[PDB]
Parts: structure tokens; C-alpha cells; sequence
């Protein structure tokens, strides 16, 4: 433990009369006024050591300052008691609960799968939605995110995911989730809280809740911590391990906060260069691991800046995670149920759990037969909307038609309410029988001589 | 240490032996002792940002640095007083220097230590148990409002000692000694709170308790709670100010604290000197408006930090407020003031902007801003329910939603009401755009008032669609025609026509329409729902139009004269209209 | 400005500021700017400038309990004839309204070339009206000025269809619009005329039109002037 510091500036520490220290290591910073407050390691030179201040150098003396080194990596303290209890984003419980006895404590970095190791994609699962299973499939153990609109319905429809489920999943044991929150708000705190708790899957899951009134840093480390658990919990505890991470945007705007902090070059739009690899860090860590039980599936949700699907946010979402569900603003204000965007969401493999053998053959076709038909409409949409009703072609009405039944119908189910996939694959039956012989030409004969009644 | 300017460039200046000092400290530069704030700090060589002018600063010149960071005084003599971006008087600066002009350097205290109170212990004696927040007595303040409770600060717990209650004293001298932990320490009536810290609390909640805005549109369509946020434009002529006085004297709230960033000297001025000139309405008639509430004023001249900083103070007086247990709010003029000079204090600490020329932390101080409002239990023995509503105005310099001041705006804010300048020329009241008009906390609310039986969502919801289908219907009629719709369509339109005229529009030049209770606006709209259902069951009843148009104009007639003849105590009156209104309907089922 | 200053605080006169070529010292501001090396900001300019400007307009106003007010009209141009230009949006917000010139009027051979669109003034409400001004003032100014614009809309319109669709406001609008921008709009070079000279020009050539060819005109007012 070295009791001198030399600098402050900003966020961020520098001591000297120290060598051999570690990156990214714990240390323990006490102040003038008897705060003890975490921080990482950021660099170590010579006999200078410069490290990041989670808490801030603001109101802390210079030779006043007391400073614990580990010397040890970011280290989380996980257990098998973390089922039922919620933690926050310091780790620290928040809810008023005793001291957690950690079963192992492990590096919250995460590890890479080896590709060896990794293991293809398989099975399948019910969100209890038409759209999470006819137009994109979701495999289980796969990772695709939620891309959102601020103000739009992303707590809300993501609560009727968690909520629904573990309900529909067992229609392809409850399924256990983990919840996480990194900057997140007041409201969408009580939201969420309120959602787990009508779930009552609050006993069977784990909450990490970082408050937009902590710092960014515990955001940050938020993420790392939900890593770890859901690591823990799809490989020790062997159990099916679904992972929901939100305010996915407060914590690229905290990384842009402290790569600005630093004065380091930038990259495009202001965030940082190792962006890619930043967001890979969490993101290729989902998959399935080969002869271990259970499986980490991400679920992860984003807000897009001033609606913006063009964002550099959903760009790099969608350059490191594979595959992304859509929510656009485009339906959210048209009063229908919870607004999927077809054109822009799609799946990691939608073609892993289509097929005899994991739930039918009229899936896939149909997929691709709905999703032309509602292009079609789109186009026609814009054709209809341009020159006129009376200016447009057959298949232009019946598209038209078509797609305005698929979105008042198909799209509109409900969020408590989950949708098995059979009931999805008998309604888009319907919603295709609306449209003509010769209208699906992504479909097959013998699936068209059977699905019409 | 006592520190010494060893460089100055520019506004900033480098002090040595300043090791003593930390960062974000507030410290006294030159032989003025003006002013200043510590950025970094390097060795026993700190460099310090002066907010005020450099002019007059030389080496040689002992620096006293506070050693701690920037905050203000929150106790007794601080209501009815004006300050300034700095936490500073003006009245009294010009009573004092009796000068035009403010010098740079000078310094007074934020709180009266000229004027003496009566104070009178209330409900904590000698040896009892209390901390930060519980009541260690009660003095008379305002002229409006109760005695303000005097409670021992933050971060202090023990057994009382000596106690100098009852009696007279200042806001200098102290009311309390307590026996702590750490053996004698004392305490006064008056404490001093940091500013970037939001005022301690013992449990969080959300708000369910309706605060009244007084005006008809505001409580119906786009309601704030008493805790709850709510946003609008900082458009200069929109007719802003009008709004946000009759917002803040028809308030449910008990305190209002105003905090503007920057503008025009005119607009400065003419709110500064129209600030006094209100007059309550409470007890038959009380102080004035500026005697139960705290004004900070800064104008363009005074510095960026006393300005995205001051939105700061001003939050940590009215939690301040909301410490004692009581409802309040606080009102932000042009955030985008705070915003530019945010953007101007993130050129000069360095930080790289992110987008439009914004500072790093935008999102960060945006949230934080906005979380530390609602409504809350605060800390102590006294176990007082408390509130904040946050309510702001962002003032793009582009006007566009791309702008960081409008995306953070829209986004922080869980409600938010537009205010178009065309609104305002359409000759009609308040400027609202029917169609942009939007808020979240419609559900809580909502909830909330079915406690009281007052159920505005029901008709709210219904007179939405209503005005949609009315907005359709315009649509239409500016394609193909007025006169080829059905009747349900020509009742629609005439009920949005007739909406914004006896309804929506509330003129608080009037007596009864300045502040419109919470029965009176709740009659309106279910004697409008009742008009409109009236005429939809005639409609089916086999009655002509115009016929109906012509009998029923005397239940139209009453049901326009509702929002007048002041006082809502005789709501029934209505009622009897309404009935009227159904009688229309046997007049319908003759002719 | 100090000298403004002291006419006003001290020696307690009316006073006038004006500033020509703001401009010029804009860019002398970046000179001064840049001579403390720093990295110049967007489109070279300090970010530190709207503060600057802070400290200039801010140097205007009344004074209460002092005879003496000091009030400033700088004059700035705007870079490559551009409204998006830093200068523009750093006084838009700050300034109370703002005087444009339009570069067709300068180019058409007439006299100031103020566009009627563009003019306003945020203490207009209190420098017009009885006792300040005239009765008269505010609801012409609205009338020809609404006069103008139609005047405008009915330029394009008949650059249109033609002149043989012409309508009654259209017409009257017509003649409005070459009148107000062929004499309301010219004053002269030297020239200087008092407002009862502009209210007077104002009723006298808004009096082309009927009585009921202004629905910008009260009934007070229509009584009480036309003559």
C-alpha cells in the first residue's frame, strides 16, 4: 500500500514510488475524508503509475491520500447465492441484504471461447412472439440485440420478452434470466422492477443495476459483472442462462466520455477506435460450449440517437453482434402492438431451427414468401402513395392489402400475451391465404397445395 | 498551504504551492481575493480557472485557495432574496456599493447576517437521537409560509448538549451544540450544502401525488405531478413567460425556485422587475411571489460556470427545500443557455466535444439534472414527504431536434408539451401543438386519480381520439371537400372546432379562467362528452342536423359559460346543464 | 464602450452605439485568438467567442435610477451571403431581432434594401404606440407589411397564370407591392424623415385600398386616421 500521490487532473489519478504494477488491476483508493473509493489501473511506466478513478478525483487531497494496490486483475467476487438477490452496478447490495459469501472469485473480463471449443448453434425457442419466430428465428444460446427509438416501447416490449419467455421457450423447467442495467434510468428502473416482479422471476434471477445517478464507470463494469454471472451461470451452474442487458447506448456515450477524458484519438463519430473489439468484448463471448450443460443467450437492447437507424450506435451493433431485431418509430406511433420493422430486423441463423426434425417444413418458405409479400406492399405502398389508387397495378392492392392485415394481425398480438409458434405459423397460413395463387413465388407447390384450405 | 500565481495566460492562472487545495476548489485569487475555480493540479502547482476577470492579477499576489468545492447556503434568509449566477445579491449590492456596475473580486454572503429571527425549539431536546435531516427547531421566515424547520446538517449524529432554543439569534450564530461520537461539536440554524450535490434523502419514491398547473390544457393533456419533469421551448416572444408565471402562481407546489442560464437584458430585466409584482391568494392575501420563493439570476455577461453550474445551485436549493418535507418545483429558463455555455466550459477545460459542438459529459449532466428531481421521503427523525418537478425549456440555436440541447431535452424528460409560435398566431390561447403534444406518465397518473374518483384519461383518451378523427377529417377536407362528409364527421369537426374555443382555451386575465380547479376542468370535459354524446345518440335518433344544431345551441351556450362565474364550488350547477344537454335529446326525438 | 459607458452611468446623457464592420473584427478576434496558439475551432473561430460577443451587446440597456441610456446597433456582414454563417447565428440568438439587407433590392437599382421579412425588432412593443410613437404605427406596419408579402405571393402567382387571372387582393396586392417597394421603400441617401412623415406616407399609400381591403386595421384606428 502506497500512501503517495503526485497529479490529479480531471477524472483520473497518478502515484509514484511504485513498480510492478498490473493492468487493469483492483486497487483501493482512500481519501482525505475517509472515502473509499474503487479504481482500475489504467498505465504503469517506470516508477510512475497512472490509474482511473471510478468514483472521481473530485474533493480528494493530493499528499493527503492513502492508496491499497492488489496488484491483482478486475476481480469479481461470484457465488451461487446471486439467484434472488439484486446487486448493484458497484457491486454493492442494493437490496439491503447481508454479506453474499462468494463462491469464486473470477477476472469480470470474461474469457474468449475457443473456436474449437465453440459449438454451432442449434434447437430453437418460443419469445412467445410471431415476429421472434416467423420472420427471425431465435436459436437458444445465440445472441441477437434489440435495436430501439428513445421514448418508443423498448423497457415495455423487452419486458414482454422476459416475460413471456420462459412461458412459450417450453412449447419448442423454467428458464432462468439475468437482468443488467448500465446508466440506466429512475423510471425504466421502476419499470423493470415492477416487470420482474409480475414475472416473479426475481427469485430465479439475478439483477445488476447500475442508477444514471452513478457514475459512468460502474456502468461500464456493469456489463463485465453480467459477463461473468451469465459465464457462471452457462457453464458452472450448468443451467440455461438467458442474458438481458439494456442502455446499451449510456454506456457508448460513456466510453466516448472516457476516451475524451484521456484526450485519446478518436475514431468516427467521436467514440473510440478499439469500438469493434470493445463491444466484442461481451458480444462473442455468447454461444454454446460443446460437452458443458446450458448456454448463454444475449438479448441485448439499444437506444438509436434521434431515432436514427443510420447511427454510427446500431452500425457498430450491427458490425459486432450477428443479426438484430428492429423497432422503429414508424409503427410505434401508428397505436398498433409493439413495432418490428421487417426490412431492417433479421436473424444470426434463422435457418438453424427451420426444417423437418426441430419444428416443421412450412416454416422457412413462409418466412421468405410473407417477408417478399411485405416488401412488395411496401413498394406498392410507396407507388400507391405517388401516383394514385387507380394507377397502380393488381398485385399493388392485393400487397397493399396484405401487408396492412400482416401489420394490423400479425405484427398486433400483445405483450403479456405470447403467441406460440404453431399459432404464428397458422395465422401467417391465414394471412397468406389472403393473397392470391400465383402471388408467392418464394413458395413451393406442395406447401401451397397444403396450407390453402 | 497559501498559494502563489506563478503564470497566467489568458483567464487562467497557474498557482504554486496550492498543493493544500484540491481539484474542482473554489479558491480566492490576487490581493482582491477574487473569485476562482482549481481545474488541475500538479505537484504543489495547481492550475486554477478564474471566473471572473483576470485584469489586476499579479504575481507576487498571495493566493488563498478553500480547499474544497463550490456550494451555497440553504437556512433561514434566503427566501425573498434575489441572487445572481454566483449565489450573490444584487438588491442588496446595489444597496451596499450603491453602485451601477458589479466589480470583479468582491464578495458577500448569499444568506442575511443582518437579520436577526426568532426561533423556537420544537421538537428536540437534550439527549435525544437524531441525524442529518431530523428537526432541531422552528423559526418564522416568510410571511406566507409556516415557520421553516431548522434541522441539524448531514453527516451529524449524536445527543444534544446545549441547546439555544428559545430565542433571537442570527443566521451566523449557532443554535446547537451536539455531543457526537466524536465528542463536542456544534451546529447552527443555517448550513452550507455543495451545489453538484443533490440534497440527501432517506427513501426514494415515484410520484403519484397531481400537481395543479392551474391552467385547463396543462392538468389535462400534458399533466406534471408534483416531482415529475416536464419540457418546452425556449422560444423568445411564444409567449413562454405567461405560461410558466401562471404555472408558477397557480402551482399545488409550496416553494418555486427560478433559475435562469442567460438571455437578452431586456427580458432579464422585465422578469426581474414583473418577479415581485404578483400577490398571493392563499390566506385572502399574503407576501408577494418572490417573498416564498428564491430567484437566481445571471445574464449573458456573467460567467459559463455561473451559468451551467447555476441550473446546479438553483436544483440544490429546491431539494433543499425538498429536504424540510415539502412539495416544490423548479422552474429553468433557456437551458440551451447552459447548454452553449456547458459547450464553452468544455472548450476551455479541453475536453473533446462529441457531436454539434457538445462537451463529453453532455448525456451524463443531462440525466444527472434530471434525476435528481421527484418526489422522495428526506433523511432525520422528522420523517417528512417532500417533492421536486423539474420543468425546463430548450432553446436550439437552429431550432433542430438534431441539436444536443433538444435530443437530451426530449429524451431526460418523461413529459413533453411543444409550444408553436403558430399557436400563438392562430389567435387563440397557450400555444400547444394538438398533434406533438406527448407524455409517459399518463399510466401512474392515471392510476393515481382513480383513488380521488377524478378519472380525466377516460374523456382525455376519448377527446385524443376525438381530435384525431378530427384531424383526419381535415385532411380530408383540404382534399376533396367540407361538404361531402357524413354527420358523424360534420359533429367531430364541430367538436374540435368548439374544443378550442370554451374548452382548451383558459385566459388568466379573467377570474375564473386564470386558475381553473381540477372540478371545473373535470365538468367541462364530461359536459363536452356529454354534448358530443348527445348529439351522437340524436344523430341515430332520426333527427335533422340542422335542426339539432339550431335547439341544442342553448345547452352549447350554457355548457361555453362554465368556465366563468368564478369559484367551482357549486359544481352541480353544471350537472343540471348536462342535463339540460340530455333534454336536447328529447327535443330532438319532437322535431 | 467605456466611452458609451461613461455618458451614461456618470455624466447621465442619451447615448448611441454603433459598430461597422463586425466582420472584420470577428476575424481580428481569430488573429488574437490564435495568438495564444490555440487550436482554432470550427470554421476558425475561438469557442470561447460567444462570450465574447457576451461581453459587447451586453454593454446596452437602461438603467434604473440613471437619467442616461446607452443603446447599440452594430452592423455585421454575413460570410459569402450566407445566414449560416458564425457571426449570424452567434448575434441571432443573443441580439433582440435583426436588420437584414436584400441583395436583390441593392441590385435593382433602389434605395435600402432591408427585406420586409427579415426586419424585426424585439422592442418594437415599446417604441411604438400614443405617447411613444403614434397611434397609428403598429397595426399600418402589420397592414403594409402583410401588404408586401402578399404583394409577393401574388408577384409569383401572376408570374404564373399571368395578369389576366389576377384577383381582388391579388390585384390590390399587386399595386401594394409596387408601390411599397418603389417609394415606401425608398428614403434616399442623406435623407432622414420623421415618423409623422412615415405615418402619414403609411396611411396615405395603404390608402389605395379600400377600407375593407385591410383586415390588419381596427376600427379605432380606421376612424380615428383615415382622412
Amino acid at each position: 500500500n502506497y500512501n503517495t500521490v503526485s497529479g490529479v487532473n480531471g477524472p483520473l489519478v497518478i502515484l509514484e514510488k511504485v513498480k510492478f504494477p498490473r493492468y487493469n488491476e483492483i486497487v483501493n483508493l482512500t481519501l482525505p475524508d475517509g472515502t473509499v473509493r474503487q479504481g482500475q489501473v489504467l498505465e504503469i511506466r517506470g516508477d510512475r503509475a497512472i490509474v482511473q478513478v471510478f468514483e472521481g478525483t473530485s474533493g480528494i487531497d493530493v499528499k493527503k491520500t492513502t492508496v491499497e494496490f492488489t496488484g491483482e486483475s478486475l476481480r469479481i467476487p461470484v457465488s451461487e447465492d446471486m439467484l434472488g438477490r439484486i446487486f448493484d452496478g458497484s457491486g454493492r447490495p442494493i437490496d439491503n441484504g447481508p454479506k453474499v459469501f462468494a463462491e469464486d472469485y473470477l477476472d469480470i473480463n470474461g474469457s474468449p471461447i475457443n473456436p474449437y471449443a465453440r459449438i454451432y448453434p442449434e434447437e430453437m425457442i418460443s419469445t412467445g412472439v410471431s415476429a421472434i419466430d416467423t420472420m427471425n428465428s431465435i436459436a437458444r444460446g445465440q445472441k441477437i440485440p434489440i435495436f430501439s427509438a428513445s421514448g418508443l416501447p423498448h423497457n415495455e416490449i423487452a419486458a414482454q420478452i422476459c416475460r413471456q419467455a420462459g412461458l412459450v421457450r417450453p412449447t419448442k423447467e423454467n428458464f432462468s434470466i439475468v437482468f443488467a442495467a448500465m446508466g440506466v434510468n429512475l423510471e425504466t428502473a421502476r419499470f423493470f422492477k415492477q416487470d420482474f416482479e409480475e414475472n416473479g422471476s426475481l427469485e430465479r434471477t439475478s439483477l445488476f443495476l447500475n442508477l444514471a445517478n452513478d457514475p459512468t464507470i460502474e456502468r461500464i463494469i456493469t456489463p463485465r459483472l453480467a459477463l461473468t454471472t451469465a459465464e457462471y451461470l452457462a457453464y458452472q451452474t450448468e443451467r440455461h442462462v438467458l442474458t438481458i442487458l439494456t442502455d446499451m447506448s449510456s454506456y457508448a456515450d460513456a466510453l466516448r466520455e472516457v476516451s475524451a477524458a484521456r484526450e485519446e484519438v478518436p475514431g468516427r463519430r467521436g467514440y473510440p477506435g478499439y469500438m469493434y473489439t470493445d463491444l466484442s468484448t461481451i458480444y462473442e463471448r455468447a454461444g454454446r460450449v460443446e460437452g458443458r450443460n446450458g448456454s448463454i443467450t444475449q438479448i441485448p437492447i439499444l437506444t438509436m440517437p434521434n431515432d436514427d437507424i443510420t447511427h454510427p450506435i446500431p452500425d457498430l451493433t450491427g458490425y459486432i453482434t450477428e443479426g438484430q431485431i428492429f423497432v422503429d418509430r414508424q409503427l410505434h406511433n401508428k397505436g398498433i402492438y409493439p413495432p418490428i420493422n421487417v426490412l431492417p430486423s433479421l436473424s444470426r441463423l434463422m435457418k438453424s431451427a427451420i426444417g423437418e426434425g426441430m419444428t416443421r417444413k412450412d416454416h422457412g418458405d413462409v418466412s421468405n414468401q410473407l417477408y417478399a409479400k411485405y416488401a412488395i406492399g411496401k413498394d406498392a405502398a410507396a407507388m400507391k402513395a405517388v401516383v394514385g389508387e387507380e394507377a397502380l397495378s393488381i398485385e399493388d392492392k392485393l400487397s397493399l392489402e396484405f401487408l396492412e392485415k400482416f401489420e394490423k394481425t400479425f405484427i398486433t398480438q400483445g405483450a403479456y400475451e405470447d403467441r406460440t409458434v404453431f399459432e404464428s405459423l397458422d395465422q401467417a397460413w391465414s394471412l397468406l391465404r389472403i393473397y392470391p395463387k400465383e402471388m408467392l413465388n418464394r413458395i413451393s407447390p406442395k406447401i401451397l397445395d397444403e396450407f390453402y384450405d | 498551504e497559501y498559494g502563489a500565481i506563478y503564470s497566467v495566460s489568458g483567464p487562467v492562472v497557474i498557482a504554486e504551492n496550492m498543493i493544500g487545495c484540491a481539484m474542482y476548489e473554489l479558491v480566492k485569487v490576487g490581493h482582491d481575493n477574487l473569485v476562482g475555480e482549481v481545474i488541475r493540479i500538479d505537484g504543489d502547482k495547481a492550475t486554477i480557472q478564474v471566473y471572473e476577470e483576470t485584469a489586476g492579477l499579479t504575481v507576487g499576489d498571495p493566493v488563498l485557495r478553500t480547499g474544497k468545492p463550490l456550494s451555497v447556503e440553504l437556512g433561514p434568509g434566503l427566501m425573498e432574496t434575489i441572487y445572481d449566477g454566483i449565489q450573490r445579491p444584487l438588491k442588496a449590492i446595489k444597496e451596499e456599493s450603491q453602485s451601477i456596475y458589479i466589480p470583479r473580486g468582491i464578495d458577500t454572503p448569499a444568506l442575511d447576517r443582518t437579520i436577526k429571527w426568532q426561533f423556537t425549539p420544537g421538537k428536540f431536546q437534550v439527549g435525544d437521537h437524531i441525524s442529518g435531516g431530523d428537526i432541531y427547531g422552528s423559526v418564522f421566515e416568510n410571511s406566507l409560509i409556516s415557520s421553516h424547520k431548522i434541522l441539524l446538517p448531514p453527516r451529524s449524529r449524536g445527543t444534544i448538549t446545549w441547546i439555544a432554543p428559545a430565542g433571537e439569534y442570527t443566521l451566523d450564530e449557532k443554535i446547537l451544540e451536539v455531543e457526537f461520537d466524536g465528542k463536542k461539536s456544534d451546529f447552527t440554524l443555517y448550513h452550507t450544502w455543495p451545489v453538484r450535490v443533490p440534497r440527501p434523502v432517506t427513501e426514494k419514491l415515484s410520484a403519484d401525488y397531481p400537481l395543479l398547473t392551474g391552467q385547463r390544457v396543462l392538468d389535462a393533456l400534458f399533466p406534471c405531478v408534483q416531482g415529475g419533469t416536464t419540457c418546452i421551448p425556449g422560444a423568445f416572444g411564444c409567449g413562454k413567460t405567461v405560461i410558466s408565471q401562471s404555472l408558477s402562481k397557480y402551482s399545488n407546489s409550496d416553494a418555486i425556485i427560478y433559475v435562469g442560464c442567460g438571455e437578452r437584458g431586456n427580458e432579464m430585466a422585465e422578469v426581474l422587475m414583473e418577479f415581485p409584482e404578483l400577490y398571493t391568494e392563499m390566506s385572502g392575501t399574503k407576501e408577494p411571489i418572490m417573498k416564498r420563493t428564491t430567484l437566481v439570476a445571471n445574464t449573458s455577461n456573467m460567467p459559463v460556470a455561473a451559468r451551467e453550474a447555476s441550473i446546479y445551485t438553483g436544483i440544490t436549493l429546491a431539494e433543499y427545500f425538498r429536504d424540510q418535507g415539502k412539495n416544490v418545483s423548479m422552474i429553468a429558463d433557456s437551458s440551451s443557455r447552459w447548454a452553449e455555455a456547458l459547450r464553452e466550459i468544455s472548450g476551455r477545460l479541453g475536453e473533446m466535444p462529441a457531436d454539434q459542438g457538445f462537451p463529453a459529459y453532455l448525456g451524463a449532466k443531462l440525466a444527472s439534472f434530471y434525476e435528481r428531481a421527484g418526489k422522495a421521503v428526506a433523511l432525520g427523525s422528522p420523517d417528512r414527504t417532500g417533492s421536486v418537478s423539474i420543468v425546463a425549456a430548450v432553446s436550439p440555436a437552429g431550432g433542430d431536434f438534431s441539436d444536443p440541447v433538444t435530443t437530451a431535452t426530449l429524451g431526460i424528460t418523461q413529459v413533453f408539451w411543444g409550444l408553436d409560435k403558430k399557436l400563438a398566431q392562430r389567435k387563440h390561447f397557450p400555444s400547444i401543438n394538438t398533434s406533438v403534444s406527448y407524455s409517459k406518465y399518463t399510466n401512474v397518473l392515471n392510476k393515481f386519480y382513480d383513488s380521488n374518483y377524478p378519472e380525466f384519461p377516460v374523456l382525455r383518451d376519448r377527446m385524443k381520439e376525438i381530435l384525431s378523427n378530427a384531424e383526419e377529417l381535415e385532411q380530408v377536407v383540404q382534399l376533396v371537400g367540407k361538404s361531402a362528409l357524413s354527420d358523424s364527421d360534420k359533429i367531430t369537426l364541430d367538436v374540435a372546432t368548439l374544443i378550442k374555443e370554451d374548452f382548451l382555451q383558459q385566459n388568466g386575465y379573467s377570474t375564473y379562467d386564470a386558475f381553473c380547479p381540477i372540478w371545473k376542468t373535470f365538468d367541462m370535459m364530461r359536459a363536452f362528452i356529454s354534448y358530443h354524446d348527445e348529439a351522437q345518440k340524436a344523430v341515430a335518433n332520426g333527427a335533422n342536423w340542422s335542426k339539432l344544431a339550431d335547439s341544442t345551441g342553448d345547452v352549447k351556450h350554457a355548457v361555453s359559460s362554465s368556465k366563468f362565474f368564478e369559484p367551482s364550488r357549486g359544481e352541480k350547477e353544471v350537472h343540471g346543464e348536462f342535463e339540460k344537454l340530455l333534454s336536447t335529446m328529447q327535443e330532438r326525438f319532437a322535431e
